[PDB]
């Protein structure tokens, strides 16, 4: 995909709605991973 | 209503069930409380 064919593309993706988790995040020492999960109700896991 | 030989029989009935106990060993900590203890699903590991 060169420059003058992708734009639409952007637009068509920024076009359908999407879901989002926002981080704010510092120094922690070490580099390391984030595991993210996503409970859900019924109890609880 | 129950005389000492109908509370005979019935103790000599139930000491047949079968029975879940919970075990305490409780001391006291300087002051009345209660414990309320809930069973659930041996499932240790959504």
């Amino acid at each position: 995909w060169t420059i003058p064919q992708l734009e639409e593309v952007l637009k068509r993706q920024r076009a359908q709605d999407r879901l989002f988790a926002g981080f704010l995040l510092h120094n922690i020492g070490t580099s390391a991973d984030v595991q993210l999960f996503i409970c859900v109700a019924t109890e609880r896991n | 209503g129950l005389n000492i030989e109908q509370l005979y029989n019935l103790l000599e009935q139930r000491r047949a069930r079968e029975r879940a106990l919970a075990s305490f060993t409780l001391h006291g900590l300087g002051f009345s409380a209660n414990v309320r203890i809930k069973v659930c699903d041996h499932d240790d590991d959504q």
